């Protein structure tokens, strides 16, 4: 033919060809078509941000304090910290002497923010911590909020930079910016599960936020041979200023008055997701090499994540490899010449019934996540072992409850590098140089029920 | 409207002794009728003193399913009547005792 | 092997009989197929 | 060869026998006939009848749905005046 | 998997079944340990000579890869079908992690030079994961009825690759590729390889495993089609023309010189 | 080539390649989804063929003569390879598998 | 519009077996196998 610019024609002969294969695919009354787009109506709702009223003294590092949810809305879906960081001015008369630099630890937020909990009256209905907040964070991270996520809690490559005293090149001051760190609950989680307020009002709502001492917040590197020591008030100017302020920004909503009044009376089944942590162990790789854990779980667990933490230092946070990082050139911190997981394969036990055998640490590295999960971490470390489908998905899978499972235990073999790291002796800038110490930390996520009704929530499964 | 309902509202699963985890997680544990009196007679709970076992969901053998029907199949489809082109061979059964 | 299986499928309480099954309970592995549309398309100037 | 003509030889059982479930035996499907590319399998050698019969079956005396009266018969059950108000536990098993 | 046919080796063809007393398989993945690799003096180049393993070392070494019922050809994949399809369907997020998975992990894919020079790196030797893109692995909701396949035996084939093409012999100065030597390197060249194939099956109640027995069942699935390579000069001719020849409903084409 | 290297991996895709080369054509409007969207079968189709313009910079360096570390220090060779992905229907019934069009 | 596109009626287009067929004297008239079970 033809085929000229604004050719048509060509299609006809690729609809021609349909017989005896398109026809079960494609074809039938009942078969939709797209470009049709059906449109349904929704409700009618408007939301704002809101301030939460302190109800429990002023925050303060090292300290505790509590916030009180403001009612009086209609649903409450969002909730997030906010936080200024102080000034860090380093003095030429600190105790390490020229050979000494201070920087932020690494992720500062999901530090010294920990406990953080929820309460109905009087009664806990949820609360996480450090562990959970990176592993969660590591392993159902959407793409392309990285960046976002990463300014909004520090380690902006700005925060986290040694700076050395005021007499050496590198004199520049640690700059004092607010950060901003989301509450996940079982209500932030979808927009599905919102707190009746309405249908709460003989409840009363608390968060409960324990924040950090500052002694275990700055990393006081030494320049040359890598050692961390706890700081003091003398080592900066000014001083260490306790007290901070710190403000909980949450959003709530309204609905239309003929769905305010229409659902009130009655009595609801919401599902929910919430942590559970296993009791801290010590391991100690030069007496055994294998370690085992109890896991006592009550009820349906989803997955399971574990990863052994450097706890050589309490300055240093967020290191789950077994060797410290120490300083580089350029007065930017760098990765040491060996950096591994100290985990080299686990297993799982049913009270003399193994269920998962001596498996690979790549296997929950990398198998897992690739397969269960929305995102693969990026440093070493986060072992996860999920019984459901899909992690993130609100929406139950396959799961098992603890409840009435007999004892389990988790058995970990640990590593040739983490086995001769323990020891000291490396040299300069390696690291190693001190013996180190590992901790093995478990987490667990679990599903449970709250029920609504007679204007209080409570749960009917406890 | 009193204070403190959620802690008093609702139940709690019962709560297992330490003598039921010795039992079979594949085989249910007998049933043992317990004994009462005022000497050496322990009262003991079967409710959390027994272990129910794996089988109960996956046996059963209703109508087909199970260890029957297949039986049934195997026992009609094998053949029987001489051998001709071979040595015989003899139904082997897969019954229990 | 599938002992370990077994043991963890009789783990079934009320919490697990809520969220999972009932005989409408729709089960994974198995996908219902429908028709679509029949069309075709290509870039014109 | 009266000897070995007497007698006769248990069945052979095909390589695809070992792939099945040794405690569960597998399920009893018909097997297709027909001239264009159909197997004439024989489930007799082709088919694992599992343990279910050895240490499985709902006697009288023994299983768990024998368990069930027992448990419930001894159970507290009602409301109590000392505890939670303890919920019953259901074993059932229906998916 | 327990592996019934050969043995795990560079160059060489093995077959692995699928065993029953699962329900419902829905996902496999091969893992392999590579060797280690220690250039050493004598090579022919001398100096001028660095080992370093192949870009994509997995995609690599794992061509024709087959799935198979009875003695029936069922599917396939190979390398460029991998590579097409890592490329256009990668989520990112993962594509880290299936970067680091496969190989390309940067410490395999820069140059060691001989034991004399002043880099005496040598190629570190881990294992491996790929997953094995199949029809079932595509999605949750298509998985084999093993129980309810009892009458058939489903085959999946490997065929590895000869360890000659899977180390690149670069020259320092005028950048030359020449093929790699048993006495290059140290040690000679470890036909044998080490490597299984793990798959994740899923468990049901009885109540429905035996409820859904006896039954017709349809299913959706997605193969490929590779035309064979057509060698292409461009010295002689700019233009050229190929045809084609493909017989179900063509979704996409993917093509590259 | 900017073609099906970028818009069409842009709109009927899920990512774009991040190396040279890959050219994608699809007939559906999603490549992953695996439910069926548009396709035409080849088998009812008569012959169709593809036609490739080769750009001046391969023309150039299928030549050797290059300097080094340049990489077309010696001749270079090209093979053209061409894969399409289809779709198929698979039967279970009696303990069998098998396609039920051929 | 799409009266000059619609109006018409084209032509029957056979497949590449076609091709490979007996010029001088047609194919034998067979029935082709019908079936849900390896038939084309």
């Amino acid at each position: 033919t033809c085929t000229t610019g604004a050719g048509v024609t060509s299609g006809f002969i690729d609809l021609a060809t349909y017989d005896n294969l398109d026809r079960a695919l494609y074809g039938g009354k009942d078969a939709t078509t797209y470009f049709i787009k059906e449109h349904y109506p929704v409700g009618w709702f408007t939301k704002l941000p809101t301030m939460a009223t302190r109800v429990s003294g002023n925050p303060a590092f090292g300290q505790e304090f509590s916030v009180g949810v403001p009612r009086s809305g209609d649903y409450v879906l969002n909730a997030w910290l906010t936080l200024k960081t102080p000034e860090i001015k380093l003095l030429e008369t600190n105790r390490l002497g020229a050979n000494g630099t201070v920087r932020w630890t690494k992720n500062l937020m999901h530090n010294a923010v920990e406990h953080a909990s929820l309460t109905f009256n009087d009664i806990c209905a949820q609360q996480f911590n450090t562990a959970y907040l990176d592993a969660w964070t590591q392993f159902n991270m959407c793409e392309g909020k990285r960046i976002g996520y990463d300014n909004m809690i520090g380690n902006t490559s700005d925060m986290t930079n040694p700076t050395p005293a005021q007499g050496q090149d590198g004199a520049r001051t640690l700059p004092s910016k607010n950060l901003v760190l989301p509450l996940p609950f079982f209500f932030s989680r979808d927009c599905g599960l919102a707190l009746p307020t309405v249908v709460l009002p003989y409840n009363e709502i608390r968060i409960n936020i324990k924040l950090r001492s500052l002694q275990e917040l700055l990393v006081f590197q030494n320049k040359d041979t890598g050692n961390v020591i706890p700081i003091s008030a003398t080592d900066i100017a000014g001083g260490l200023a306790d007290t901070v302020e710190a403000y909980v920004y949450m959003t709530v909503g309204l609905v239309s008055n003929v769905e305010r009044c229409a659902m009130a009376g009655t009595v609801r089944d919401m599902v929910v997701e919430q942590m559970q942590a296993a009791p801290t162990h010590i391991v100690n790789p030069q007496n055994t090499n294998n370690v085992h854990v109890d896991m006592r779980f009550s009820h349906a667990v989803k997955a399971l994540f574990f990863m052994v933490q450097n706890v050589t230092y309490k300055s240093v946070g967020s290191n789950y490899t077994c060797v410290t990082p120490v300083n580089g050139p350029g007065n930017t911190v760098m990765e040491p010449a060996m950096s591994v997981d100290p985990i080299k394969s686990a297993s799982l036990t049913y009270e003399n019934t193994t269920r998962l055998a001596n498996m690979g640490v790549e296997y929950y590295s990398l198998v897992q996540p690739w397969y269960f999960s929305a995102s693969i971490p990026v440093y070493t470390g986060y072992h996860m072992y999920s019984y459901a489908l899909n992690v993130g998905s609100v929406h139950p899978s396959g799961s098992t409850n603890y409840g009435r499972l007999t004892n389990a235990s988790i058995t970990v073999t640990m590593s040739p590098e983490s086995v001769v790291a323990a020891a000291g002796g490396g040299n300069n800038n390696s690291g190693y140089n001190e013996p180190q110490r590992f901790a093995l930390v478990v987490i667990a996520v679990n599903h449970n029920v709250i029920r609504i009704m007679n204007g209080s929530m409570g749960f009917p499964i406890l | 409207p009193h204070w403190m309902d959620p802690q008093l509202m609702g139940s709690q699963t019962t709560q297992y002794s330490r003598n039921r985890g010795y039992g079979d997680p594949i085989r249910g544990d007998l049933p043992i009728v317990p004994d009462d009196g005022g000497w050496f007679a322990t009262r003991a709970n079967p409710a959390h003193h027994l272990h129910t076992g794996a089988l109960s969901m996956i046996g059963g053998d209703a109508s087909d399913c199970g260890s029957t029907a297949v039986q049934q199949l195997i026992k009609k489809y094998e053949d029987k009547g001489c051998n001709n082109n071979g040595l015989n061979v003899m139904s082997s059964h897969y019954g229990g005792v």
